[PDB]
């Protein structure tokens, strides 16, 4: 059918090994379309474990984090510490919804351990400071992405729409 | 007669108007109204009245009657207010649009002899001055306010306050016939104040709510649980509501900074539950503290006692209209950043906003949610969209694909609530958002649902989770 | 990156020796879409001297004039008076836009020294005498814009505009 | 006839070798009366060059520079790079005007080649820093009037024109 | 927390040995600026007693006293005259309430015994000839108020209401 994995974009670059295949199949339900990205997923309750970058699964609804999810398959050796699951497209909080759904689809969600070891003083933060934004153009939409600077050229345009965009919660300990 | 209690509140980016639809006018400035605040006092007592009675006995009362039981406190035509409010805008001394000079007689070289619309624009931080006739003079002048080069920018990024803006802008003159140059001097020099005076937007406005009482009016009947009633529905007013115009998308958000009763025997029981707000740790804690209250006045608060007065009166279903508060629909979360929050309310509740977009499609029901949530919009039968489609998703009859169904909206049998629905202009949106701090650096974007009374038993779960994805999308 | 360059409608027809591109490039910007013109240009602060018109510049922002502009260099007669200059696409005043540009262009004034031998003492004209419109959509917008005819055939949309949305200021010498 | 030579006012210091002429004969139109300068002039759509300012023709009707308008001949070594043109007095954009003129005059105003090489975006600049307003007060002002410390002596308010009035439009390139 | 004390003005020069603080805090309950007095309190009942001038209370709503709040406490030189009181600040009569309050204040008043050893039958009197105005600038507006001399030239402002306003009674005995 149809397996894509969603991964994460924080303030760190916690993302550049953990990945086999970055396109694969022959669609990505996450755009870059002309306007700017399309289609982001945002995980409620979840919050990033940056060190050994992973969503760290709470039961807080007032947290959240949000990636991109592009089909392949995160490197074999895992299934161990790693959230892969199907679903029928809706119930994901899929936002800058553009296109629409073939109501299946089995997708990997880095996970790690609930951490029953410290207090879980979650943070909120958002990616501004220009300086890592560059990074972030680096290794999530040239590695994965074979549309940046072959198709379109408003990259300020996936700037300052990427910085708007994205925000997440970290756990800071 | 005597100080009741006391409340230091803030308000943050109010839009207060005055007679020039303006918190500053050239004679003085006005933050706060008190008129407004007494009048936003009974709105929110009313809409807190019919959400109990609807919780006890299913009945929804008419507007009249409930102001008509309680005038015993708010006053009517036959009754003076036992309640006097005194608002105390710390820093407000004489304060005033003064424009010191603007520098035309180049605008009007290019007018003369022409019919021609005179559009202004404040962002480049240099008043231009746009003709449609194809020029764009920059305007030199001095004014009093200095907009802080932070409201400029909070007025061009929020498409609804730049869309408000339409009416503070242009003039269309007329010089083809006789025309000196002196009267349209003082036009465009009017023009301008009035578009200036808009950009008095201050934010984190900071007031003192005195409340006296007048203890000559004795417990007539049910005086002193009236009076308390009354009192929380202050207290949720000043938890759900703002003061000044749009506060049903943020502007104006009061929040609490100290209350400080004088009578205990009948505010001691507000004065600590308005503490209750003084610190706000998370999100969670929040919507516990106001679904506490909101339960509070529900079954456990005072009683049906005077709801056995025979002076109300059930509203007709059909000729009526009345808002109520549901305790389900009570979304909180963190803000970060407030200016951001306001102008991506927009993406919330606007037909092509991207947040609305990625949570409803087939736009019918889009138009559809929006027109039952939204307030007013100027909807017309001129390109199929609205025909049956949107009629559809209103239909009470009909089918059960939409969750909201208009009590009265008939299939082209539109008599009363349809007209309501679809022309009334002055509709409220019953989708509300709020934004609270704390004496902590805490911030929360409250998204709530108020229930209305032309919903034919609404399904609070479809509309629940839209306002939680609306929320998030926003924030 | 782009080329572009402006032209000027006077009620007078001097403008038969003109741009190079008949196609040349892959866009226009005074596009013409079964609505009217759209996006054309204002200049303010220049008088327009139609005898062989190049835009005599005052300093009097009451001083416009409006014209088209099309992607082209002008004679290879010229590069000696015309003046060429880069503007990030946002500077320009342009009227009835409907799309946006590349975020750089590079544009061709027909340019007049300012000629200090004569009073600037300019006059507002319209356009009327359509005689004067009857054929100058023959030779700009028909030598150019030859898409009428076959591609458009209501005129009268781009007619009556014409001869009330084009207006200018003759310096009278 | 009668000239004038339009002087720049930014922040920048290229203020002293410009001029040949300070009088004249005996009349200006920017006068300094118990009430601030007078008589100034706009220049509509034109921006200053940094690389020794003169004014650069921008198409941005909202760009502009404000200045002292002094009669005389620019270096004398100069009418091979400026603009020189001659209206009729009522075709000047001023402001604060104090009296009017004869109905003619011939102005020099700076000019800067297009440089059609680089897209010049445009910064708006005012008058910060008070030492360089304290600076400009013995720069020019002395060297076309010396009525200044004569008739003047709270010159503050002349002091703060130059900041309340003299804002622009820099190439920022 | 914060305390003030009131410092009553009769025309008499018995008022200069009152003070231990200059400011103490960071605020003043009267302020001065650029119109004159602000939040004058009042005390009815009360006369003054010039004879080493306190406040003596009467029996009587037609007497009273003005005066000012200023912040500190009384001398060290106390405890058997002065009364010292806690009001939740809204219970003075303040005489031009310019701004607001912090809901409870503790204040010290110059008390003196009734003296019933005499009747203590008082009379009005009005701060006048203002020479004693000029002179009482000097001695409570410029040991305490040092905005006189330092931003406020305007000095006459507050000559007109202490001719005008900080009246008071006195036993005169």
């Amino acid at each position: 059918s149809t397996q894509r994995e969603y991964v994460f974009i924080p303030i760190t670059n916690s993302i550049t090994i953990d990945v086999k295949i970055t396109i694969g199949g022959s669609d990505h339900i996450t755009n870059i379309d002309e306007r700017g990205i399309h289609n982001v997923l945002v995980i409620t309750g979840y919050a990033v474990d940056e060190k050994n970058g992973r969503l760290v699964p709470t039961l807080d609804p007032c947290d959240y984090v949000k990636g991109i999810l592009v089909a392949g398959t995160p490197q074999q050796a895992q299934s161990n510490d790693f959230l892969t699951l199907k679903l029928p497209a809706n119930k994901l909080y899929l936002i800058r919804k553009k296109g629409n759904i073939s109501d299946d689809l089995k997708i990997y969600i880095p996970y790690s351990s609930p951490d029953a070891r410290n207090s879980m003083k979650t943070k909120p933060v958002s990616i501004s400071d220009d300086t890592i934004v560059n990074n972030i153009i680096k290794e999530v939409f040239d590695k994965i992405y074979n549309i940046t600077q072959k198709e379109k050229v408003k990259i300020e345009k996936v700037k300052e729409d990427i910085k708007e965009l994205f925000s997440y919660y970290a756990l800071e300990q | 007669e005597e100080l009741l209690m006391s409340l230091k509140l803030k308000a943050l980016y109010p839009l207060t108007g005055g007679y020039n639809r303006h918190s500053i006018n050239p004679f003085y400035e006005e933050l706060v109204r008190p008129t407004e605040i007494k009048g936003l006092w009974r709105w929110w007592n009313r809409v807190l009245f019919n959400t109990l009675a609807y919780s006890t006995k299913g009945k929804l009362y008419t507007y009249e009657s409930i102001d008509r039981l309680f005038e015993d406190v708010f006053g009517s035509e036959n009754k003076k207010s036992a309640v006097r409010l005194e608002v105390i805008t710390d820093e407000g001394n004489d304060n005033r649009f003064e424009l010191s000079y603007v520098e035309l007689d180049k605008v009007i070289d290019c007018l003369r002899n022409y019919k021609r619309k005179v559009s202004l624009d404040f962002i480049d931080n240099t008043l231009i001055a746009e003709i449609e006739g194809s020029t764009k003079i920059p305007i030199s002048f001095k004014s009093n306010l200095d907009i802080d080069k932070i409201i400029k920018d909070l007025v061009h990024n929020n498409k609804l306050l730049s869309f408000e803006l339409l009416g503070f802008k242009s003039v269309e003159i007329d010089a083809t016939k006789i025309s000196d140059k002196k009267i349209l001097k003082e036009i465009l020099r009017d023009l301008i104040t009035n578009y200036l005076e808009y950009f008095n937007i201050k934010q984190e406005v900071t007031f003192t709510l005195n409340i006296y009482l007048d203890k000559s009016r004795e417990h007539k009947q049910n005086f002193e649980d009236k009076l308390k009633f009354a009192l929380y529905s202050l207290l949720v007013f000043i938890l759900l509501g703002g003061i000044g115009r749009k506060t049903s998308r943020g502007f104006g958000s009061l929040s609490i900074i100290d209350v400080k009763c004088y009578d205990n025997s009948i505010c001691k029981k507000i004065e600590d539950l308005a503490k209750n707000f003084l610190k706000i740790s998370s999100g969670n804690e929040l919507k516990s503290k106001i679904e506490s209250i909101l339960d509070c006045i529900k079954n456990s608060c005072i009683d049906t006692l005077y709801i056995e007065n025979n002076i109300l009166s059930e509203i007709d279903p059909k000729k009526n209209v009345v808002y109520f508060i549901n305790s389900d629909l009570f979304e909180v979360k963190r803000i970060n950043d407030k200016e951001k929050v306001l102008a991506n309310i927009y993406k919330a509740v606007s037909s092509e906003g991207c947040c609305i977009k990625s949570i409803i499609t087939d736009k019918y029901v889009r138009k559809s949610f929006l027109i039952a949530f939204g307030g007013y919009r100027k909807v017309e039968k001129d390109k199929g969209l609205d025909i049956g489609f949107i009629k559809n998703y209103l239909c009470e009859t009909c089918e059960t694909v939409s969750s909201f169904n208009i009590v009265d909206f008939l299939l082209s049998e539109g008599s009363f609530m349809s007209d309501y629905i679809l022309q009334y202009e002055h509709r409220n949106s019953l989708l509300r958002f709020k934004l609270i701090s704390d004496n902590s650096n805490n911030s929360y974007l409250i998204g709530y649902i108020l229930h209305s009374s032309y919903f034919k038993k609404i399904d609070i779960k479809y509309v629940r989770c839209i306002l939680e994805k609306l929320t998030y999308c926003v924030i």
